[PDB]
């Protein structure tokens, strides 16, 4: 499914062991309504793209990571391919999401 | 001879409303023999009521109660999130509600006859009408007239709902006077007007689940800070209510009669000649009220009024031109048409006349609250009125939004509640205007009106510690001015 | 500048955070150190301080939960077909509250990033002049330096020091996020924390009891204090006065379980024991000013209370070490205060402002079943400071219009003002017991900062129909002795 | 059967229509809760004592009667002895009620 990250090492370093296969980062919160609303779509969308590796970063558990990525609200999505931020948007907009994934494949 | 060899009463009050009753109880507190004349002529559809006046019968009381009925609707929803197993949607019963309201009014109609009997004041359910100096003609429902005399007389007849003067209105249209005791649920409703009466009513009807529409001629809440007025309109539309601007009805026609029936309303644009027609179950006219100062013979006694408004010009001591004929309440010219006012005026006029007091009634900076879906409280000058009276360059407006803590768990309506104060730069940043849009607006505005009677200034305000966690505390830290241009829109629960 | 920052704040609560945001508004380099050491049972929370995590916010929200219970009943009379009696779910509620707190925690971390104010979830602790030792959860220490330092550590719940408490007893700190419905509850204490909590628990339908040593709400007008107690009693809350628990015994462990308390009469020796599912201790709070090394730097405190003596400019004895909030000595321990103090201390230090924080006539509100708001002197305090012969007390009852259709609680809501005869009947005290007490009291506190007098009050027109308008026509004084008990529906 | 007097005329006249008979007056108000609760009983009580004369007065339909008598609360019961006010009490205390029609039969 989706690799739940809980470290700055499991991030800044694992954002390598993936290669080029796009990796979408999901910054969420157990307390934000829309954050949850789109969770299933994100997890069931992870089963729909192998060439893409999904990551979910909880803002509270990984405070270091969220502030190190300049996160303002949830849900916030950021895209990477070899440590490069090539995509980033906010809100539980599912279309914009799968769209941003299919246009940065 | 002409003048009565003696006077029946030291004083006679024509009108048993807010002012007249407070004045009667006061005068009688000093022994004086008093008599109040109160009669409620029916509305076109035959509706009438007991003692107590406008506010008690067809005004404040019933309206705030129905407002509370709508607020409870919102509370029923808000409870689920706080862990209460409420149904998704609860139904509302019109009749149950009307009965409960009429039961409280009824208890008050009664409480007032007793209080009058208590102070030994003569209450007469008759229509008063001057016939000559110190003489008046009362006419009970049966028709039995009788003349009386008193050393002094007080006019306190208040007003009544005004009609359009168009075909079909007085026959198929209800006024606020009928609404509060309507025998059946109104259904599809078209509210005509934009006075606070119009929006307050349009507001709670929508609150209990009815399809409400409001036809507006020009602006909204003419006479109130417009910036606030529109924030209110915007909110009502956001919460269901439909508005039709720059339009006015020209004729009403009955499609079918019923409890309720069905009506057709033809209306014409304010300027253009474009005309449209809609179908409604009930049509209410809240287009203004008219002083009951004509059909009561004032010429036979001499009191002079305003040939066009019906208002009565008086001295700051409430006295009219004739030294023994005073007047108070709504009918007064260029005053404050609010119950507490009429009552303050009444209690004072009695103390000067019989207690020795020399205190006048203050019509400056009287606070007010409009009970719309989102309450609005104000006191002092409006923004537009401030710039005009002091010059735009000396008017600093401090504002801010706020999100009632009680609304965060239900997670609704952020950046709706708004607060603002108008400050006079050339007067130690004196607070000359106070405005708040939100929950319990009235409870919030009261104490601040007292602060205003003490000449509150920005420095003094900033020096006051707010109470946490409470809505009102927002006023104790306003730092952003309209002039600076900074954003005051706050973030949502998720950042 | 041989200094890492221009200022370091120890404590991320109400005061510390408002001070940090202010200083940083003028560029200055600031850093806030916030760590929340766990409670005996392991409970802890995020950034924001006491009020945000285990104080004001959660408590007012739960108060609202109980108010909605009453509203559910009241809608029926207004025509809403509310089902008979509705059930309430403890967990649903706790989750919703924690969700909002979690949200505030995040707003504070983001807000701090924005102003460029370094945040460190580390337990700070002085070691020498301009030097402090931070210790994160893992154990990694680090020393810092700053031109100035601000203490704002606030307080924590205090325990009985008796057998069984720290092991089977929860403090307010645990309540707001308790994993299970409390059940049969015994609240120990009579502080506003105790009655507010006892109050809403009873509001959602739990069997609540309150064990009081002596009196209620010491420090508040007693006439009001008892009107409150009397009300709670009439609405379920069972009391137990003149007692204090001596030891707690676990009849069983559980989620919840079954406990057993042992208390002895304060004035005698008679002892009694009861059985409860949960036992809460709301007997006071203690300043976090000891285990943080102030001697190594020089700041002097009060060897017995823990309070920190400061100048009206908040400065302690050492010219670079200020302090604010609850820990302060003989001041007012409320969030808005700590925040007003914090925002000012920053303006003097970096803005040029010379404005001091006013600790006179700060308003307050206790959120009991029937809210109570106050501002100024109490009655008892007025007679003492001005002499009984110059103190005129004007009072009256009132019946919220909203309560007439549900037809309940008449002659409960009470209002009163204390007037100083010798000073133009200046209003020196303000008290109100009823709905939205806080919304009502705010504006009147401003009136008090403008020296409001009876004449001026009488000259103000009330808003109708609203509760607060009662204050605009008070005519009956306690001295005269007239009845103020109004009438009921049928007369 | 209780007479629903409609006038102070039918009131002072009725007080007479009762010879040595006791006149029990029920001062009621449709808007008063306890008042409507004790009403049915007054009706079934009027029968049990077909020797006493039961009179009813809705304070509104004829406020000019309740006005005289000095009624202040609802329900109020006043007893008359051929015109003179003998008994009288307030509240929907039915026991107290019947126990008064006895005492002062
Ligand atoms: C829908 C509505 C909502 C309102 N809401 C508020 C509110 O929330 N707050 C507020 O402060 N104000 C409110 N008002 C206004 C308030 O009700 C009035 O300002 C107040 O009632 C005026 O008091 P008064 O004594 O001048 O006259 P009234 O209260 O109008 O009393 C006059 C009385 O005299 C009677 N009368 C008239 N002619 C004669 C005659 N010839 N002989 C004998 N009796 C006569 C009338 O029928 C009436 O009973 C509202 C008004 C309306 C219509
Ligand atoms: C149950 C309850 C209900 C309350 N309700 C209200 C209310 O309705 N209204 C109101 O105005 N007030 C209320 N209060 C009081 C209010 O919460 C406090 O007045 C306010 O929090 C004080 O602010 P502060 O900044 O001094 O400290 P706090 O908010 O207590 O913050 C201090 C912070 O510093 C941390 N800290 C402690 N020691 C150290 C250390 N050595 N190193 C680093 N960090 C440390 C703390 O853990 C905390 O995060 C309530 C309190 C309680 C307990």
């Amino acid at each position: 499914s989706v690799k739940q990250i809980e470290s700055k090492t499991a991030f800044q370093e694992a954002l390598d062991a993936a290669g080029d296969k796009l990796v979408v980062v999901d910054f969420s919160a157990t307390w934000c309504g829309p954050s949850k609303m789109i969770k299933p779509f994100f997890h069931s969308l992870s089963e729909k793209y192998s060439n893409v590796i999904f990551l979910e970063v909880d803002v509270d558990d990984c405070q270091d990571v969220a502030s190190e990525c300049e996160v303002k609200s949830m849900p916030t999505f950021q895209f990477f391919k070899k440590g490069q931020k090539v995509g980033e948007f906010s809100g539980a907009n599912k279309e914009k999401l799968e769209a941003t994934i299919n246009e940065l494949v | 001879e002409d003048l009565p060899k003696s006077y029946d009463y030291d004083l006679i009050i024509i009108g048993g409303g807010s002012g007249g009753l407070a004045a009667a109880k006061e005068a009688a507190q000093y022994g004086k023999k008093v008599m109040v004349l109160d009669f409620v002529t029916p509305t076109p559809l035959g509706t009438r009521w007991g003692l107590g006046g406008t506010c008690v019968n067809v005004g404040c009381i019933p309206k705030k109660l129905m407002h509370q009925a709508a607020l409870l609707g919102q509370a029923l929803q808000d409870s689920r999130n706080y862990g209460w197993k409420v149904e998704e949607t609860v139904k509302h019963d019109w009749d149950r509600m009307i009965e409960a309201v009429q039961n409280h009014i009824g208890s008050l109609n009664w409480g007032y006859r007793v209080a009058l009997r208590e102070k030994k004041v003569v209450y007469e359910n008759a229509y008063g009408q001057f016939i000559g100096p110190h003489r008046i003609k009362a006419t009970n429902n049966k028709g039995k007239e009788k003349i009386y005399s008193a050393e002094r007389f007080l006019i306190a007849t208040g007003e009544r709902p005004r009609y359009l003067g168009i075909p079909g209105d007085k026959e198929y249209c209800i006024s606020s006077d009928d609404l509060f005791s309507l025998p059946y649920c109104p259904g599809k409703t078209l509210v005509v007007g934009a006075s606070y009466v119009a929006l307050e009513c349009a507001g709670f009807l929508a609150g209990i689940g009815l399809d409400v529409t409001v036809m507006v001629r020009s602006i909204l809440l003419r006479g109130f800070d417009q910036d606030m007025a529109n924030k209110i309109g915007e909110h009502m539309e956001e919460h269901g209510i439909k508005f039709i601007r720059q339009f006015v009805p020209i004729k009403v026609e009955q499609i079918e009669a019923g409890t309720p029936g069905r009506l057709r309303v033809v209306a014409q644009s304010t300027n253009s000649e474009e005309i449209i027609e809609g179908e409604y179950n009930t049509v209410m006219l809240a287009i203004g009220r008219d002083a009951c100062t004509r059909k009561i013979g004032l010429e036979t006694v001499g009191v002079k009024i305003n040939e066009k408004t019906g208002k009565i010009p008086v001295t700051d001591e409430e006295q009219t031109n004739v030294p023994y004929i005073y007047a108070i309440g709504d009918i007064l010219e260029d005053k404050v048409e609010l119950t507490p006012v009429a009552i303050q005026a009444g209690r004072l006029l009695a103390q000067r006349l019989y207690a020795g007091s020399t205190v006048k009634c203050d019509y400056e900076n009287v606070p007010t609250t409009v009970f719309t879906p989102l309450e609005y409280g104000a006191c002092g000058l409006s923004e537009e009125k401030a710039v005009e009276k002091f010059g735009e360059e000396n008017i600093e407006v401090y504002h801010s939004y706020f999100w009632p803590l009680e609304w965060t768990i239900p997670s609704r309506d952020n950046n709706k509640c708004y607060a603002k104060i108008i400050c006079n730069t050339k007067d130690n940043e004196r607070v000359v205007g106070f405005h708040v849009l939100g929950p319990n607006a009235g409870e919030v505005t009261q104490g601040f009106a007292a602060a205003l009677k003490c000449g509150l200034t920005k420095k003094q305000l900033d020096s006051t510690i707010g109470i946490h966690p409470v809505c009102a505390e927002v006023f104790t830290t306003l730092s952003v001015t309209k002039r600076s241009g900074a954003s005051i829109l706050q973030a949502g629960s998720c950042g």
